[PDB]
RNA sequence: GCCGGCUAAGAUCAAGUGUAGUAUCUGUUCUUAUCAGUUUAAUAUCUGAUUCCUCGAGGA
């Protein structure tokens, strides 16, 4: 029924030593991304792109038709490093926060696996806020000095408003920004 | 004739000589007050673990009752105790209660003592207004004048009883015994406390307990206060078992049969399969579906005779049939070894039909898949087969 | 938007997701009421006070 406005690209006259980095970034030349479901598609060979190199064809898709008629119009016969490629529409092919009063030094002095306990549950509180990047607890601090570095301040931000006032070991830990 | 019906609503029940369940709190067998005081807090329908707690307080025995948080457990204890203070009425005497309740927390004690006065309103009847950490003098001037249940903590109650404040008579002073929060009440911490609180206590009493979790251990140590305790809590009486699988799709009635022709075709759910129908003709229909798909099945309904569905038995058990539909007859009472899968295409108007269904299939500790076919037209069991889910743990 | 209205015209609470920042989504309530003070361009907001009828129950 369709006949114009097609958003289907097919590449012909490719190198079977092409990867499909190289295919997507000649695609991003013209568009933007195809990534629907996880990525976009690539050329079809013989043994499902698992043997064979290549079928001497590639598919394209982009997010409007006018990117891909102005890529036929502008990248027809492209020279890629391995020869002379033709375009086609068809072709009849297919941020830190410092937690203060949370543990003692005294009681990892008899208890070893008491600190990465403590270690362990930090960072299972630090994660559900944010991306936790970097976590450092002060084992040789009178105050219970941790750090939690995260690559958002907000998330940092959160962690600290709901870490301030709450009881961890019986003991009132505070959380500040830094 | 629908008794199997509130004890399939999902509520596990536990012991001997169990009472039925209400319906609804004016065939309760409660007293005027306790009925105006739910008509004036606004409850239209009740609770289930209240519905399997008040007839076992209203009865005289022991109870153990847990369910989940904000299920009204406190109601479920004043309400019933109110009802027999009310109903069989005795002598207020000096210096002690008619009930005790235990509460590990004075905010909980002074809650409870708020709902029971809100469960005792526009009547004389004062509990106790009395908590830890304030004034004695004003405590043993309010319990002077006249207690009806004491609702307060085990600490102010032993120093209550050490002082000659409150005490328990050997002949006839309290008949039930609350114990709110019980898996707090029996741990390492509060002991010794509850075990002082119930030694010095009334031979012929009631006791009760009602707690959101509760331990083995907790619950072995409950077990031995009581006399012949009954067990009330969620999911056991006419559950779904546990070691089968249970799955719930969304999809309409045309398009059942293409999934169960997906079913059959990708997914190895064809052979040694037993599928539940709802009508005879149905199911016969279905039979002829797959047999015209290429895919030996076999039939056991009402319409086809004895013999016919004893030969279709037989051919499902030794292997000729790869699939056999039954109606809702052959979902409960049968054992048989090779139905390993359990496909309810159509889903039906009880959950009893469904939990025999998915019981049909992996028993005796063996595993089991059952898939069931959710339509629009079964709104109303949504809640039981989710219910059912959550009490199975899929 | 449709032929004055059908409560998609506003404010506000709890939770989730996410950014450098703005934000995005789900579930509420909305005083149906009066007076005094604060305040607002004006609202708003906040701060306090305020027996009868019917068939054991409901409403005012």
């Amino acid at each position: 029924v369709e006949e114009d406005r097609n958003t289907n690209v097919y590449v012909s006259g490719l190198p079977p030593d092409i990867t499909v980095d190289e295919f997507i970034q000649l695609m991003s030349k013209f568009g933007i991304i195809m990534r629907d479901p996880q990525t976009e598609e690539f050329k079809v060979k013989l043994y499902k792109d698992n043997q064979g190199n290549l079928k001497g064809d590639g598919l394209c898709c982009y997010l409007k038709r006018e990117s891909v008629e102005l890529a036929l119009k502008l990248l027809d016969e492209d020279e890629i490093r391995g020869y002379k490629l033709h375009v086609e529409v068809a072709k009849f092919q297919l941020r830190v926060v410092i937690i203060k009063n949370m543990f003692h030094p005294m009681d990892f002095e008899d208890d070893p696996l008491v600190l990465n306990e403590i270690r362990e549950d930090l960072r299972v509180e630090c994660s559900k806020f944010g991306q936790i990047r970097k976590l450092l607890l002060f084992d040789r601090h009178p105050d219970g000095v941790a750090s939690v570095s995260f690559r958002d301040p907000e998330e940092a931000d959160y962690c600290i408003q709901t870490l301030d006032g709450r009881w961890f070991g019986g003991r009132q830990i505070t959380a500040q920004a830094w | 004739v629908n008794v199997f019906r509130l004890e399939m609503e999902g509520i596990t029940v536990k012991g001997k000589g169990c009472p039925k369940p209400i319906k609804s709190w004016v065939q309760c067998g409660i007293s005027m007050k306790i009925l105006n005081s739910l008509k004036k807090h606004g409850y239209e329908k009740p609770t289930p673990i209240q519905t399997q707690a008040i007839p076992a307080i209203m009865s005289g025995r022991d109870l153990i009752g847990i369910a989940k948080t904000g299920s009204g457990k406190t109601i479920a204890f004043l309400l019933p105790m109110f009802r027999h203070i009310m109903d069989q009425r005795s002598l207020e005497e000096g210096e002690g209660p008619i009930a005790v309740i235990m509460t590990p927390t004075r905010e909980l004690a002074l809650q409870i003592t708020k709902e029971c006065k809100k469960f005792s309103k526009t009547l004389g009847l004062r509990v106790v207004c009395v908590y830890g950490g304030t004034g004695i003098s004003e405590q043993i001037a309010e319990l002077k004048r006249g207690a009806e249940i004491i609702v307060c903590t085990p600490g102010r109650m032993i120093d209550m009883l050490a002082a000659n404040s409150g005490r328990v008579t050997n002949l006839r002073r309290v008949t039930y015994v609350v114990l709110d929060e019980a898996d707090r009440m029996f741990d390492m911490g509060f002991e010794p406390q509850v075990m002082r609180i119930v030694d010095n206590v009334r031979p012929d009493r009631q006791t009760v307990m009602f707690s959101a979790t509760f331990p083995r251990a907790m619950e072995a140590l409950a077990r031995r206060i009581l006399s012949k305790p009954i067990e009330v809590q969620v999911g056991g009486r006419s559950v779904v078992c546990s070691d089968v699988e249970q799955q719930v799709i969304v999809i309409e009635e045309e398009k059942k049969f293409l999934k169960l022709l997906e079913l059959l075709g990708h997914y190895q759910e064809s052979g040694s399969v037993i599928i539940f129908v709802d009508k005879q003709e149905h199911a016969d229909g279905l039979l002829k579906d797959l047999m015209r798909a290429s895919y030996p099945c076999m039939s056991l309904h009402g319409g086809i005779d004895q013999y016919d569905r004893d030969s279709i038995i037989n051919d499902f058990k030794n292997g000729t049939c790869k699939l056999l539909v039954a109606t809702s007859v052959a979902a409960r009472g049968l054992d048989v070894k090779h139905l390993i899968l359990v496909v309810n295409y159509s889903c039906p108007n009880h959950y009893e039909d469904y939990v025999h269904r998915a019981g049909r299939t992996g028993r005796a500790g063996n595993k089991g898949y059952a898939y069931t076919f959710i339509t629009e037209d079964q709104a109303r069991y949504a809640g039981d087969i989710i219910k059912a889910l959550e009490l199975s743990g899929t």
